[PDB]
């Protein structure tokens, strides 16, 4: 961790300065997250049908309510009513997508594996996502959490060195890639950068990345999104025209991607969480316990998202079901207390994420704003040009 | 029956009290209903 | 038969009535479509559901 041994005063002033509640101390090296699976009571792993049907039915009810309203008042309503129904539908679908993510890791209904596979496929299709590819990318993420140059399926930060290289190649700060980075990680559109993730799935639609023994399974995975976008996105358009498309599909889609992106970005990024390269001090347990941030929401939001913010517990006990994630956290907070980091979703946090922590420099091993960093490295460009005198 | 008319705006009269102000204004002496 | 009239209705083939006082309801038949058009564009300004 970045803030090593130091009294509670500087910890807490950093905490309320950045919007976190409890910052974290320092974890010993040489460990593994799967260790602390022994700190969990065995009753947490039990299956019950009540929570299952509740988790699959609450977000469905929210979605149905939003749609019934929106169709009852199709296009006679002003823009704010449309925005509110879109937000409701997007959140309901984020809940159903958390259920599908559970079925992808094989921990929702293990007794009926065919049924849980079919359910995950069905719930993932409307977001145009593939279930087998999702499983693969998530496993690869769990194996490489916070590893520099390797965690490509997470919010890999834009480092100073690659930026300097691109600026030396561009011959100035006016190129195309320059302005692209400029607007993507300086404006609120960052809270939607998850859409980039969506495009990096479909690994070129290239069966040459996978193991041959799995071709038929991967192909099938790609055919459920396509079939949707080939049989249902026509109907919608044909039955509502452009407007009946932008209000019935595109706005809930953008809301869902907001949820996905903000959840992940807040989860694994903070000024006191370093990104060590491989061989240079990367530790697995240290990165999965100390390098994680838990977001706290109002309980209505939580029960709508199926506890989608609680990510730390299911990284130490990958078989821990979804409805036991809150309780389990309370257990770990007792024993791993001094090391965890926590935050509450507020405006200050997102403003800091957008305006302050933009570039990651490894020498200082911290995040710094894009503009001051680029003008500093450009002044050093001028000074090496002066050093290039002869 | 019929409805008396007077092209003053063209006022009218029925056996409510229309006034097809040239637009429309179906006065009373509020079109929320549907036949069955 | 050779001379028609125009009326405004629901999609479900039901007349739209203008009920006034004492639940007395008046229908209409217009010898020009501009009149039904005026009636519907007046309906829209006080109820967008029926007019839609
Ligand atoms: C819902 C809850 C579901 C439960 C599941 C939760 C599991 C959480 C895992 C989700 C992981 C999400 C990772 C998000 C992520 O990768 O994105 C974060 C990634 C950033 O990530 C880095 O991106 C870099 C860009 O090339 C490189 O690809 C790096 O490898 C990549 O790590 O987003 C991007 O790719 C940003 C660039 C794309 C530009 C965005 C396009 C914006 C278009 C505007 C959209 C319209 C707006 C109106
Ligand atoms: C059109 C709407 C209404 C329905 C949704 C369509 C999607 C299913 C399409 C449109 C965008 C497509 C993607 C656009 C970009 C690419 C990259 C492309 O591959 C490459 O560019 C390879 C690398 C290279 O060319 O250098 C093909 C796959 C993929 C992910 C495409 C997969 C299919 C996608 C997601």
């Amino acid at each position: 961790t970045s803030l090593d041994g130091l009294p509670e005063t500087q910890k807490y002033v950093y905490a309320d300065e950045w919007g976190f509640s409890r910052v974290g101390a320092d974890f010993p090296p040489g460990s593994h997250p799967s260790l602390f699976s022994q700190l969990l009571p065995q009753a947490l792993f039990a299956f019950d049908a009540r929570a299952a049907v509740a988790a699959v039915a609450v977000p469905l009810a929210a979605m149905a309510a939003g749609y019934g309203w929106l169709w009852y008042m199709h296009s006679i309503a002003p823009v704010w009513q449309q925005a509110l129904c879109a937000a409701l539908i997007g959140t309901g679908y984020a809940g159903l997508f958390k259920v599908a993510h559970e079925c992808a890791m094989m921990r929702f209904i293990p007794q009926m594996p065919g049924l849980q596979a079919a359910l995950g496929t069905l719930l993932m299709a409307p977001a145009l996502y593939s279930l087998p590819s999702w499983r693969l990318h998530h496993l690869h993420h769990l194996l490489h959490t916070n590893m520099l140059w390797q965690d490509v399926w997470g919010w890999h930060p834009l480092t100073k060195v690659e930026l300097a290289d691109e600026m030396v190649r561009s011959g100035g700060s006016g190129g195309a890639a320059m302005a692209a980075a400029r607007l993507v990680l300086t404006t609120p559109i960052k809270l939607f950068a998850s859409v980039g993730h969506w495009l990096r799935s479909w690994d070129g639609l290239d069966l040459r990345h996978f193991h041959p023994a799995s071709y038929v399974e991967v192909l099938s995975g790609w055919a459920a999104p396509l079939a949707f976008a080939g049989l249902v996105l026509p109907a919608v358009v044909s039955a509502g025209g452009l407007s009946g498309f932008v209000s019935c599909y595109l706005a809930p889609w953008l809301v869902f991607h907001f949820w996905l992106s903000v959840l992940s970005l807040t989860a694994h990024t903070a000024p006191h969480i370093p990104w060590r390269a491989e061989g240079d001090g990367w530790d697995a347990g240290r990165a999965a316990v100390a390098g994680t941030v838990t977001l706290r929401l109002p309980r209505p939001l939580e029960v709508l998202l199926n506890n989608a913010n609680y990510m730390l517990p299911q990284a130490v006990a990958p078989g821990l079901p979804m409805w036991s994630a809150p309780a389990a956290y309370a257990v770990l907070a007792a024993r791993l207390g001094p090391y965890l980091t926590e935050a509450s979703m507020s405006l200050k946090l997102l403003t800091n994420h957008v305006t302050r922590w933009q570039i990651y420099d490894e020498e200082a091993h911290t995040y710094r704003p894009m503009e001051e960093v680029v003008d500093e490295i450009e002044a050093d460009l001028q000074q090496l040009a002066a050093a290039a005198q002869q | 029956x019929x409805x008396x008319y007077x092209x003053x705006x063209x006022x009218x009269x029925x056996x409510x009290x229309x006034x097809x102000x040239x637009x429309v204004h179906v006065f009373r002496k509020x079109x929320x209903x549907x036949x069955x | 038969a050779p001379v028609p009239v125009y009326t405004v209705a629901n999609p479900k083939n039901e007349f739209v009535l203008v009920a006034g006082e004492n639940n007395t309801q008046l229908g209409f038949f217009f010898f020009r479509k501009e009149d039904a058009e005026a009636l519907i564009e007046k309906i829209r300004e006080e109820n967008p559901r029926l007019a839609r």
